[PDB]
RNA sequence: GGACCGAACCGGUGCCUGCUGAAACAGUCUCGGAUGAGUUGUGUUUAGGAGUGAAAAGCUAACCGAACCUGGAGAUAGCUAG
RNA sequence: GACAAGGGUUCCUGGGGAAGGGUCGUCCGCCCAGGGAAAGUCGGGACCUAAGGUGAGGCCGAACGGCGCAGCCGAUGGACAGCAGGUCAAGAUUCCUGCACCGAUCAUGUGGAGUGAUGGAGGGACGCAUUACGCUAUCCAAUGCCAAGCUAUGGCUAUGCUGGUUGGUACGCUCAAGGGCGAUCGGGUCAGAAAAUCUACCGGUCACAUGCCUCAGACGUAUCGGGAGCUUCCUCGGAAGCGAAGUUGGAAACGCGACGGUGCCAAGAAAAGCUUCUAAACGUUGAAACAUGAUUGCCCGUACCGCAAACCGACACAGGUGUCCGAGUGUCAAUGCACUAAGGCGCGCGAGAGAACCCUCGUUAAGGAACUUUGCAAUCUCACCCCGUAACUUCGGAAGAAGGGGUCCCCACGCUUCGCGUGGGGCGCAGUGAAUAGGCCCAGGCGACUGUUUACCAAAAUCACAGCACUCUGCCAACACGAACAGUGGACGUAUAGGGUGUGACGCCUGCCCGGUGCCGGAAGGUCAAGUGGAGCGGUGCAAGCUGCGAAAUGAAGCCCCGGUGAACGGCGGCUAAGGUAGCGAAAUUCCUUGUCGGGUAAGUUCCGACCUGCACGAAAGGCGUAACGAUCUGGGCGC
RNA sequence: AGAAACUUGGAUUUCUAACCUGAAAAAUCACUUUCGGGGACCGUGCUUGGCGGGUA
């Protein structure tokens, strides 16, 4: 019964983190999109 | 000279295992080895491509020197026979007299602390590895270049001889294991005689377990897919229609070879 | 010793119970493996007609004969409702 | 009980009581405020490298982008200096106490000169199972020691009872298993790019036991702690002082000695730190290194939950969650079972009642499967000794076959102890006295076998499997991912190899049919694109010329045509190319069907055996057998 | 109809600077080079026709 979420730093910081997304550019687009909503910090990284 | 097991287990009871009394037990020889086997199942981009590759034993590499050109005129002395994880096909440890360690195929029939010679001048004795120009005519010959340098790359399996044919001017015909008839440069190397180990091919592994030991992994059959998977899958029952592999082809006797500049350098190829 | 019995551990055989559950797959009892083709942690790589798959069209974040999200997009609806 | 992950103040104190809490609530993991978290030595970083990621130059590519050497990043691994105690309400290898250690910089002296790399060497550098010797942790006994007191119920008056019984450090000609060991001179340049006094090879010499070197651990002396308890105060229950003893016997690790031994094959990371060598450079008055004193010690993590009410499950959810410790008695052994220690808890509605019915249990007359689709379910069996044990077999096995006996307490005698044998005696319905512990057999179908699968209705006769066969592939291999003359897998592989396909241990075997299709080979002829060719036909112009159309001949692969090809797709029949060789047959195949006969039963639509009339078996989509195996499916029997 | 020359095409053959490719002090690349082997082939760019349930 191991559910679907099994938190972890580094998993979560690694795949999502800010780095991750300014890496390729459609993430820099999800970066870009998100400000344009302006969302309080979708980047994941740090909120 | 073979092993075998009693009954003890239904599995023991077919499972044989090679002689190792021949060989010295020693570690690979640190600085010889590069290791990192790095087993690796699948391809450059993270798909599979040769399918079934899979885990068994963690193997080091022995660098072996399939060339032998540099030691020319220097003898050296057969320090001992070994096993090879990635060969199938014993490899003898070399001791120069340059005092500088280095590998080779081990002969069938080479016994230890023989002395071996590289070379044009290089009598035909038995682990020498001399050009094919200095070949006698029929001689039998292992571990053969391809082209002058480069180094050998033709008889290297265990019990895999090359048997020298005839001498047309800069090159020499020669009978492949394969059966197919080969020019070949007068100026690669050869090493004499067949290769050792003779009697691998009648091992029999006598479980799955040891076909996973040795890293090949479950073979699926098509007819067992799903239409989807497969084109011999699917169907109600068992069967198939047409013969064909994974992605379609022949299975039976389509030509693969090409229509290549290597196709003039060989007579009557076929078997 | 892909040997035996059998805890841990991995599993899921038959019955019952549960069925607005204690639980969106479980419980007691029973049962298979248990030095091996074994079990498990961390790091990491392969994905949508694409990956994986000891092969069920299985699995690919709780309903995969082709995932999710957004978008084309108020698709089209000889059909049903109003 | 201690951790990692994850959570995020949930920790401690003082308050609170709306809401969360399945009821309550004066309480709480809830609300409010205040405090608590301490590191040269533990984990990480200023060190190292694996998979993987990334990557100046470089290789590709409609864009965006994909690769890729050195290099760099990256612990899950390598390297690395501290232990014993005390104690806040709340931290502790971090603070305090006692002693210790590690690098750095400097000063005094000894020394007295050589230091010695982005480069060489060696080394760090490793598997699995099993196993001898010694030892500690740690646990057990007692009329060993120490401390306390009482005891009474009937008795004991202590040889009863309860509790306790050593950790660190330093010295030690004390004991001590186990464990690691070559030393050297010279030679060859052809070996480490060069060098090298380092390493590799060759040779001269002792390289027997030995001989060194090492202390696990023990004993002892000292010393710093600790220590059962005791003393006083007491603001409700804490605080501070003092402090005995430390025996003898036994058991024992997966820890330590260790990088021990032996056997095995599937053959068991890298790099730095580290030890040696030199190049270069400085230095050869003032060097290395040693000693003593000093100053020096950065950044991050430490609270609390952490098998769970503090993490994933929408919940204070019967689920899930990696490692480490996990005492005692009994019982062959054990992490098993029963009771229990330390420790932790009684699961955040409660009280009565003692109807039907439903769940989970205990017993049951006579009968014993008559129940039913089926013995489904639940009984029966049950551990360890002893005797005994079939067809069949691949000689291992079937086998825990089947079956029978023993099992407790006491005394004596014997023995290899704990324990056991023997003899005699005692008690109960009963002695693995409670708990954990197989029901067995005959006979078929299918698969040889262990294994694998439909997360969440299918575990199987499915997949895989060893073995077998065909076929492909000569290496920039065949095949496969791919923007692609990139790169990569195959593979640092080489025909005893690799891909594909079907078959599926083992044994006897594997028949007839190349007409159709696929494949392989042939090649006189038929056919066949673009292109080469340009006969001729037409427009326009007075003309030169410019212009539309276009025929023969010639022109590849391919197909027609010929031959072969079956563990190639395939076929083997009707009141064609061939027409079933062995084997088996009413079958997982049989329609008519409950075929007919027999066996089993009182009675047999099932099941076993025969027959053949095979609607519509048959030889690697393998045929027929086959010991062993099976939570397989089918029919019987014993026991209950 | 016999010779010379300009030749232009086709086929056999052979050669070497294009190009491919391998060892050596410098691991992918670049270099010298000894050189080595292949070699106007292959690869690739455009076009011709065949095959093409692999896919749509
Ligand atoms: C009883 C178990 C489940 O029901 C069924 O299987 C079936 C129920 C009906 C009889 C059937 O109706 C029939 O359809 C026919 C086509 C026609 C017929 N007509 C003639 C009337 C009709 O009668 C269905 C389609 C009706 C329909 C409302 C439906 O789809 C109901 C779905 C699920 O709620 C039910 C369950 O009760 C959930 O049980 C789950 O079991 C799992 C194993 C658990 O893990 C758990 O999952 C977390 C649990 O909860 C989900
Ligand atoms: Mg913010
Ligand atoms: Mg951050
Ligand atoms: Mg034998
Ligand atoms: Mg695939
Ligand atoms: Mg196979
Ligand atoms: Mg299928
Ligand atoms: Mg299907
Ligand atoms: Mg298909
Ligand atoms: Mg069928
Ligand atoms: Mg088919
Ligand atoms: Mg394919
Ligand atoms: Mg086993
Ligand atoms: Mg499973
Ligand atoms: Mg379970
Ligand atoms: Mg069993
Ligand atoms: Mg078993
Ligand atoms: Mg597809
Ligand atoms: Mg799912
Ligand atoms: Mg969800
Ligand atoms: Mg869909
Ligand atoms: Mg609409
Ligand atoms: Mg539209
Ligand atoms: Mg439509
Ligand atoms: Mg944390
Ligand atoms: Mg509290
Ligand atoms: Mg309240
Ligand atoms: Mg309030
Ligand atoms: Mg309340
Ligand atoms: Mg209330
Ligand atoms: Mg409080
Ligand atoms: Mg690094
Ligand atoms: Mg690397
Ligand atoms: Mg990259
Ligand atoms: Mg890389
Ligand atoms: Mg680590
Ligand atoms: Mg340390
Ligand atoms: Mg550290
Ligand atoms: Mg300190
Ligand atoms: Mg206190
Ligand atoms: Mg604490
Ligand atoms: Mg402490
Ligand atoms: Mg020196
Ligand atoms: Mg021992
Ligand atoms: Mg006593
Ligand atoms: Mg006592
Ligand atoms: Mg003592
Ligand atoms: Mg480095
Ligand atoms: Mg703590
Ligand atoms: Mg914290
Ligand atoms: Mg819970
Ligand atoms: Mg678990
Ligand atoms: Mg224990
Ligand atoms: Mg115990
Ligand atoms: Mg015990
Ligand atoms: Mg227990
Ligand atoms: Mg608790
Ligand atoms: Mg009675
Ligand atoms: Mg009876
Ligand atoms: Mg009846
Ligand atoms: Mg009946
Ligand atoms: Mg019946
Ligand atoms: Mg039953
Ligand atoms: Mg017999
Ligand atoms: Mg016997
Ligand atoms: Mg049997
Ligand atoms: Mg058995
Ligand atoms: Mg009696
Ligand atoms: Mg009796
Ligand atoms: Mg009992
Ligand atoms: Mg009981
Ligand atoms: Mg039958
Ligand atoms: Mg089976
Ligand atoms: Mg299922
Ligand atoms: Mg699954
Ligand atoms: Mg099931
Ligand atoms: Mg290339
Ligand atoms: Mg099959
Ligand atoms: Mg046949
Ligand atoms: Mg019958
Ligand atoms: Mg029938
Ligand atoms: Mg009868
Ligand atoms: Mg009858
Ligand atoms: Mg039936
Ligand atoms: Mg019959
Ligand atoms: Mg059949
Ligand atoms: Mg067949
Ligand atoms: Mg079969
Ligand atoms: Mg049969
Ligand atoms: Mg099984
Ligand atoms: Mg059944
Ligand atoms: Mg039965
Ligand atoms: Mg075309
Ligand atoms: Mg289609
Ligand atoms: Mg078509």
């Amino acid at each position: 019964m191991k559910r679907t979420y099994q938190p972890n730093n580094r998993k979560r910081a690694k795949t999502h983190g800010f780095r991750a997304r300014m890496k390729t550019k459609s993430g820099r687009n999800i970066l870009a999109r998100r400000r344009a909503k302006g969302r309080h910090q979708l980047t994941v990284s740090d909120e | 000279a073979v092993k075998k097991y009693r009954p003890y287990t239904p599995s023991r009871r077919q499972m044989t295992t090679a002689d190792f009394s021949g060989l010295t037990k020693k570690r690979p020889e640190k600085a010889l080895t590069e290791a990192l086997p790095k087993t690796g199942g699948r391809n450059n981009r993270g798909r599979i491509t040769s399918r079934f590759i899979g885990g068994g034993h963690k193997r080091l590499y022995r660098i072996i020197d399939f060339k032998r050109r540099d030691k020319s005129g220097v003898n050296a002395k057969v320090a001992a026979i070994e096993y090879d994880p990635n060969r199938s096909a014993r490899i003898a440890l070399l001791h120069y007299a340059d005092g500088e360690k280095r590998y080779i195929l081990a002969p069938e029939g080479l016994t230890v602390g023989a002395t071996v010679n590289a070379g044009p001048e290089a009598e035909p004795k038995l682990g020498n590895a001399l050009p094919l120009r200095f070949v006698p005519v029929g001689a039998v010959v292992h571990a053969l270049e391809l082209v002058p340098g480069k180094g050998a790359q033709l008889a290297r399996s265990a019990g895999t001889s090359v048997q020298v044919q005839g001498k047309e001017s800069d090159y020499v015909i020669v009978r492949l294991p394969s059966g197919e008839l080969r020019r070949v440069h007068s100026e690669c190397y050869a090493t004499i005689g067949a290769v050792g180990n003779a009697e691998h091919k009648n091992i029999v592994l006598g479980k799955a377990g040891r076909s996973r030991w040795l890293g090949r992994k479950p073979h699926q059959r098509g007819s067992a897919m799903n239409p989807v998977d497969h084109p011999h899958g699917g169907g109600e029952g068992r069967t198939g229609a047409g013969r064909v592999p994974v992605t379609p082809w022949g299975k039976p006797t389509k030509g693969l070879k090409t229509r290549r500049k290597r196709k003039t350098s060989d007579r009557f190829i076929v078997t």
